[PDB]
RNA sequence: UUUUGAUCCUUCGAUGUCGGCUCUUCCUAUCAUUGUGAAGCAGAAUUCACCAAGCGUUGGAUUGUUCACCCACUAAUAGG
RNA sequence: AACGCCGGGUUAAGGCGCCCGAUGCCGACGCUCAUCAGACCCCAGAAAAGGUGUUGGUUGAUAUAGACAGCAGGAUGGUGGCCAUGGAAGUCGGAAUCCGCUAAGGAGUGUGUAACAACUCACCUGCCGAAUCAACUAGCCCUGAAAAUGGAUGGCGCUGG
RNA sequence: AAGGUGGCCCGGGGGCCCCGGGUGUUACAGCCCCGCCCCGGCAGCAGCAGCUCGCCGAAUCCCGGGGCC
């Protein structure tokens, strides 16, 4: 799966229909991070199929919606938890990020991944995402950001917008 | 990761009197002037405070790589410090075994011819850098004295006179000769 | 564990400060611990003994200024070698003890010198012997019929130097120290109150 | 030598962007490169927004860093930045820019023969001054 | 890919097939020289390794021989 | 992707420093410095094993009731421990491995010792004041990496690409 | 409860004022959650505060400009 632009988080609910053995089986949900509903549906049956005796074909998808974010100007800190395979074997982490929104940190979770171990999105799985508290969250690279007076310049300024001129007499200043 | 923020702090005495444009920094006092420069560093460094107590030096978003460099400068002030009020004397005797080393200074302790080291025709007539005053000792046989303000030329003309004298082909192990340093001091104590 | 034995620690320094209020703040100085087994030996039952970690001391203490402030004088007096000496039993007895046991150990080749150290004249207890150690410094030492004799006393160490391997050598030959290693006392304190 | 500080409760100048021109407290800040921002007043949306695109004066409106938007509207009146700003001379030769660009062809006109009266005039003075410096030179 | 073999895509209305002589340049996996590290390196002599291929690496008896073996000098008588 | 001869529009696989038509986006997040860097199916070449180069992870110990270096001082007592043995008295084998002061002290790391001497080790006081230590794993780079006319990521060149 | 505002204590910078450090819970700055007040009540509404996040038009129509034939 391509995770292209930005992903929602959707709200999947299925079942196994009918038989003449069991005539009302089990709901359940899950929670997919996809771009639409039609791979998030895909997505969910491949899970499902991992864990439980139930293909697309057998059953039926109760509901897919869309789950919007219930504090979004409040900044969060996410919590995930990982599972992906390497060149060579398989591997669980833990990763902390620094956002506002679920869907916002998973992107940056993709994008880091695919950084620093050039993981490709197929391989991934995610398996819990948690809100954290500052109190709660381990790595330093968060852990500096909590204080009340933080403070930081811009020191050295690259100029955009460097060929509307192209030619000029000028040297530019970046020091202001 | 990139580091929000390294600062560390020097607090000099009343004596000196420092000043700056800038990166380049230049230092007087008692026995005399200093000026060092710091341009390839890349970093802020504030002279803050009443009675001129204290350096500041500031780093902003440093990786591992460059938060090494504010120590460095740290030091390299503290010694510069050293240099201006009391100075450094290196001294280091003339180890030998049978041959005796027979070792004279010209201009006024500038350079430093050395003959018959293991009976060589070669002598060698090695140059002190500036900023350097080689003196013989008394009340020591095998005894040089080097002194001067700056650290980096002592030592580096300390060195350039230990290497001039080295074994050619020999097993060193057995070959113990030559000068060696012995004593890294100051003028005067404190 | 480490994090166990220190609040046992706590457990032992609050119910002996609390039942007891009065402690000599001696300092065990580069002692041994076989000498310490003798003095402990000597204080066994009327004395209760104490070091430990600063912080742990710090913060033992700081729990101590709610319930009983007579340690709040305590806190900065654990400084240097120092450790307390708890004591029911009597006060001057056990300071004069403290301050004399001391077991003459070997001399230093290192440390600091407060006083003047020296070198008495006496013979070395050897046969035919290398007198470049004596000769080097610059003692009179004769061969007395193959045996070495010394003529004349002389001072080598003065107060504030270091003690050489060589000016070292005849103190470890003799096995007596100038000074002895011990325990120096800092303060007395009574009930919430200090003496000098 | 640092002048200028990304402290909560300053005010930035927006360079481009949807937002142009308009100005902004920084609420608070998320990581190295994004912050929240916050302009109630001047008809901007509690947003996010890259410390890139926006560049920093030397006002700094005092209020805690999660205030919610009502302690903000009220400091912000209390200050009276606007004015300030106006006063500013930067604003000024911002308007001269785009009254620059609003420029008329007849005022085009009149400007040019403006020019030309004020600048003969200047010549003319001014050559009597270079003479007058070779008088005291003599 | 300096041996040898395995293969048959190219040429059989013809690519002159073994060795030596003469001559140029080229590679480095350094035999010796220059500078240096390490040795169960005291000095001498001798071993191992790094930079380095710019300059050198012979005269003869026997064999068509390349190869082989031997005498003599050498700093060295390295390999392609 | 398949073709009769043409005008207009739009696309595919590929691309957009200049050669060479097109980003002369105020494009988004990160990694990496190589005295042999790296650059897009088939493709025209390199590996096992390393790295206190660096970026992340896992597990297990440590931490403000405050370590771990560091400088110093002790750096040892039952005890020549018993069984082995000839001796393990800290230092072939083999049995031992409990206790004391305790801040901590093994029937002992090395030099040096049949074990001591001499130098020396684990363990803790003095000051010190926040985060520290060990073993694994995968990411980029580096080592491992030699052949003959002068030479090829297509060239020029490229390190806020 | 705290990413601790005023208060208190220590410092450091000025001779009553300014800057660091330490406890702590509203006080002349705020944040977080539960219950009850007609989903508490008022406009407005995928918001010209011309881009805080989407999917659509039998639930949708209009006007304008260029090119080629
Ligand atoms: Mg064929
Ligand atoms: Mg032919
Ligand atoms: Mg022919
Ligand atoms: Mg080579
Ligand atoms: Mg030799
Ligand atoms: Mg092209």
């Amino acid at each position: 799966m391509k995770a292209s632009g930005t992903l929602r988080e959707y709200k999947v609910v299925g079942r196994c229909l009918p038989t003449p053995k069991c005539r009302t089986p089990p709901l359940y949900r899950m929670r997919i991070f996809a771009p639409n509903h039609v791979v998030a549906k895909s997505r969910f049956w491949y899970f499902v199929s991992q864990l439980k005796k139930m293909k697309k074909s057998s059953g039926e998808i109760v509901y897919c919606g869309q789950v919007f974010e219930k504090s979004p100007l409040r900044v969060k800190n996410f919590g995930i938890w990982l599972r992906y395979d390497s060149r060579s074997g398989t591997h669980n982490m833990y990763r902390e990020y620094r956002d506002l929104t679920t869907a916002g940190a998973v992107t940056q979770c993709y994008r880091d991944m695919g950084a620093r171990h050039r993981a490709r999105a197929h391989s991934i799985q995610i398996m819990k995402v948690e809100e954290i508290a500052a109190s709660k969250c381990r790595r330093p690279a968060v852990k500096q950001f909590h204080d009340s007076k933080i403070k930081f310049p811009l020191p050295h300024r690259v100029l955009r917008r460097q060929h509307k001129p192209r030619f000029t007499t000028k040297r530019p200043n970046t020091f202001f | 990761m990139k580091t929000i923020l390294s600062n560390q702090t020097v607090d000099i005495p009343e004596n000196v009197d420092i000043s700056l444009k800038g990166r380049t920094v230049i230092v007087k006092g008692p026995r005399g002037t200093l000026r060092r420069d710091f341009n390839h560093i890349n970093v802020e460094l504030s002279l803050l405070g009443k009675k001129k107590k204290r350096l500041r030096v500031d780093k902003w978003w440093g990786n591992r790589k460059e938060l090494a460099t504010v120590r460095t400068i740290c030091s390299h002030v503290q010694n510069m410090i050293k240099g201006v009020t009391l100075g450094f004397r290196y001294k280091m005797r003339s180890v030998y075994a049978h041959f005796p080393i027979n070792v004279v200074i010209q201009e006024n302790g500038s350079l430093v011819e050395i003959r018959n080291f293991l009976g060589e025709k070669y002598i060698r007539r090695v140059r002190m850098r500036p900023g350097v005053a080689c003196s013989v000792s008394q009340a020591q046989k095998d005894e040089l004295v080097l002194e001067g303000n700056d650290i980096e030329l002592v030592s580096n003309s300390a060195a350039l006179i230990q290497q001039a004298t080295t074994v050619k082909n020999k097993d060193i192990r057995k070959f113990l000769d030559g000068i060696y340093v012995s004593e890294k001091g100051t003028v005067q104590q404190a | 564990d480490r994090a166990t034995w220190k609040s046992n620690y706590f457990l032992k320094i609050i119910q002996l400060l609390d039942d007891y209020p009065k402690c000599f703040i001696v300092g065990a100085d580069n002692v041994g611990s076989k000498q310490m087994q003798q003095i402990r030996m000597s204080l066994r039952g009327k004395a209760v003994v104490l070091m430990g970690k600063n912080t742990m001391m710090r913060k033992a203490i700081r729990g101590h200024l709610e319930n009983n402030p007579a340690l709040e004088k305590l806190l900065p007096h654990i400084r240097g070698n120092v450790g307390f000496v708890f004591t029911k039993e009597d006060l001057t007895e056990i300071r004069d003890m403290l301050l004399a046991n001391k077991v003459p150990a070997a001399a230093r080749a290192g440390a600091i010198a407060p006083c003047e150290v020296t070198v008495p004249a006496q013979n070395t207890g050897l046969g035919p012997e290398k007198t470049s150690f004596f000769q080097a410094l610059g003692i009179t030492t004769k061969i007395s019929r193959g045996t070495i004799e010394i003529l004349s006393d002389v001072q080598l160490i003065k107060t504030g130097d270091k003690v050489g391997a060589s000016e070292a050598t005849l103190l470890n030959m003799l096995n007596i120290s100038p000074f002895s290693f011990g325990l120096i006392i800092q303060q007395v304190f009574d009930n919430g109150s200090i003496y000098n | 030598v640092f002048r200028r500080f990304v402290e909560v409760g300053r005010v930035a100048y927006v360079s481009f962007g949807p937002h142009a021109g308009k100005l902004v407290a920084i609420v608070d800040v998320i990581d190295q490169n994004r912050a929240l921002v916050d302009g109630p007043c001047t008809r901007v949306r509690r947003q996010a927004m890259p410390f890139k695109c926006m560049q920093l004066t030397d006002f700094i409106l005092k209020f805690p860093h999660s205030a919610r938007q009502k302690y903000v509207r009220k400091a912000w009146e209390k200050a009276d930045i606007n004015t300030k700003w106006a006063a500013t001379r930067w604003a000024k030769k911002i308007e001269a820019r785009e009254r620059k660009a609003k420029m008329t062809d007849f005022d085009r006109y009149k400007v040019m023969k403006a020019k030309k009266m004020r600048n003969r005039i200047i010549k003319n003075e001014v050559k009597k001054l270079q003479r007058a410096a070779l008088l005291k030179a003599s």
